[PDB]
DNA sequence: GTATGAAAAAAAAAACGCATCCCGGTGCCGAGGCCGCTCAATTGGTCGTAGACAGCTCTAGCACCGCTTAAACGCACGTACGCGCTG
């Protein structure tokens, strides 16, 4: 017959899932790619130590996990739970990143 | 080309679940890969300078260490 | 005979003095020669850029002298100054005016 | 007989007198440019004795300066301040 | 007799305080209230007076500037009224309270 | 009361202003004194300590300055 | 013919054993005490630095240490610090 | 759907008044510039070593290849959340 959990339900679950472990959220390949593919822009022709791009992953990761906490408050703060760019952008505004 | 689209929707969903977030806007997967790029480049941008000022072709982590800790998001356990 | 070296390299600011800044703060057990004359150079070159704008900015105030207030205009108002001084306060410096468009009546 | 406080100002006022003859300024703002001058200069020596540091070097020359102020100030206010300190050390060699 | 609408003064006083420079909190109250929260790390302390100026320009600097940040919390709310909350959310968003 | 009530409503409604805020509810006139509090102990807490260090008895503007440096709000115009 | 690359780590696991004989670390958590210390150290040393820079003196003693962690550590972790720092000279000045 | 009048809501027009901008007008003090003293930069010579350079070694970073299966993609459905409106 049918079974269907309620719209959040499940984004709940992931939540407690995605806090409770460590591994990275972005697949290893598809960022090396963009990692040397914004390096080409600095110099051609350049090498990267593995260690290298997964110590540029883990920030990137981590600088952005942050990102959406702050995030998640601003939406909050606006009766709503559904983030939206508006959040990231007063989040940023706020942070000292952009103007 | 373009792979800051490789940067999948449900990637950034997973990311944004460990930041604790139930419910997120459409606009927000773009709006995300825009914030992504400008922190890469800001990071590797100076990266890359510190590998230049070796005089070396090859990115080592410090590099990227030394960058990070530039912009003050200091990172552990690549050789800090 | 003996000339200034900020006189050899066309600076005001002096090199001299930021030669032996450099080696009495403890940055490196050596300094190239090369060093001062650039460092210098690159603190000259950001006053100038500064006082430029300041200067423009009290003329936009019918004032012969720069003060504060001037300083801070310049710097917030320039893209690029802004984020040098990022986490700096400007002593007597006031703020831009700006007022949140939706506080505005109808 | 009061003890010497060094000063940039005497540098400032020289500057000042270049980019706007007709133009003067408050002991307040020479405060303000005093302050401003010793920060960055604080900032690149800072940068470039890491920058030694890092690559096991004892001695910061014209170069570590450069590559502290590529990663110090912001894009155009970076190419404008390497160009003055290039042509100023072309300058000062030249005039041994 | 004559009456300005409310907001239509608070507006004229924004402008009046932004084209100005002058510190806005009264010279001794800040300074007795320096001197009262140095004796918590050390009595018998004496001030440069232009080291209590320093801290005076640094405070009110400070929050004009959690204002202005406060300020996008209460519109970001559809509000137009900074309440504590806006200013709580600005501080554990700035990294100042955790 | 003591001093901070020395920071009265009207010099809050001031520096708000400064801020571009139109409208301030009754509550925020004592949350602002208390955050202005916790400020000053930090900052002064780090000038009275480069105080003791140089065995002085008089705290120096430049005590204050060095002092908002490490707090990471850098102040112009007080020397350094 | 291998880099000779000094570590903590010897050190970490010798305080380990103590706070916890029954328990050890894998390399990953052993990286991030290395960077931990390392940090803290640069942390320190630099505040120092500046300690003795602005009180015209040319040599970093234990005070300018204990004056760097007052201002660098939280309360608890300050005076717990402190403590042992003072202790710890303590004893091996009378260890001649 | 042509013509209806009755209010409701908005828009414009005409006046009462406070604030703000300009002025020209007067005095005060700090900006500005000079003078003498001094010590901090310059000079010219000796010495020590940092590091640039070439020659060599082998790390590990690149590319390629095929297999399995996990993740990405799409589409369909329907709820519950955003968002406007009201008192
Ligand atoms: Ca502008
Ligand atoms: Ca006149
Ligand atoms: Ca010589
Ligand atoms: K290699």
């Amino acid at each position: 017959k049918p079974h269907r959990y309620r719209p959040g339900t499940v984004a709940l679950r992931e939540i407690r899932r995605y806090q409770k472990s460590t591994e990275l959220l972005i697949r290893k390949l598809p960022f090396q790619r963009l990692v040397r593919e914004i390096a080409q822009d600095f110099k051609t022709d350049l090498r990267f130590q593995s260690s290298a791009v997964m110590a540029l992953q883990e920030a990137c990761e981590a600088y952005l996990v942050g990102l959406f906490e702050d995030t998640n408050l601003c939406a909050i703060h606006a009766k709503r739970v559904t983030i939206m760019p508006k959040d990231i952008q007063l989040a940023r505004r706020i942070r000292g990143e952009r103007a | 080309r373009d792979n800051i689209q490789g940067i999948t929707k449900p990637a950034i969903r997973r990311l944004a679940r460990r930041g604790g977030v139930k419910r997120i806007s459409g606009l927000i997967y773009e709006e995300t890969r825009g914030v992504l790029k400008v922190f890469l480049e800001n990071v590797i941008r100076d990266a890359v300078t510190y590998t230049e000022h070796a005089k070396r072709k090859t990115v080592t982590a410090m590099d990227v260490v030394y960058a990070l800790k530039r912009q003050g998001r200091t990172l552990y356990g690549f050789g800090g | 005979k003996a000339k200034t070296r900020s006189s050899r390299a066309g600076l005001q600011f002096p090199v001299g003095r930021v030669h032996r800044l450099l080696r009495k703060g403890n940055y490196s057990e050596r300094v190239g020669a090369g060093a001062p004359v650039y460092l210098a150079a690159v603190l000259e070159y950001l006053t100038a850029e500064i006082l430029e704008l300041a200067g423009n900015a009290a003329r936009d105030n019918k004032k012969t002298r720069i003060i504060p207030r001037h300083l801070q205009l310049a710097i917030r108002n320039d893209e690029e100054l802004n984020k040098l001084l990022g986490r700096v306060t400007i002593a007597q410096g006031g703020v831009l005016p700006n007022i949140q468009a939706v506080l505005l009546p109808k | 007989k009061r003890s010497r406080k060094e000063s940039y100002s005497i540098y400032v006022y020289k500057v000042l007198k270049q980019v706007h003859p007709d133009t003067g300024i408050s002991s307040k703002a020479m405060g303000i440019m005093n302050s401003f001058v010793n920060d960055i200069f604080e900032r690149i020596a800072g940068e470039a004795s890491r920058l030694a540091h890092y690559n096991k070097r004892s001695t910061i020359t014209s170069r570590e300066i450069q590559t502290a102020v590529r990663l110090l100030l912001p894009g155009e206010l970076a190419k404008h301040a390497v160009s003055e300190g290039t042509k100023a050390v072309t300058k000062y060699t030249s005039a041994k």
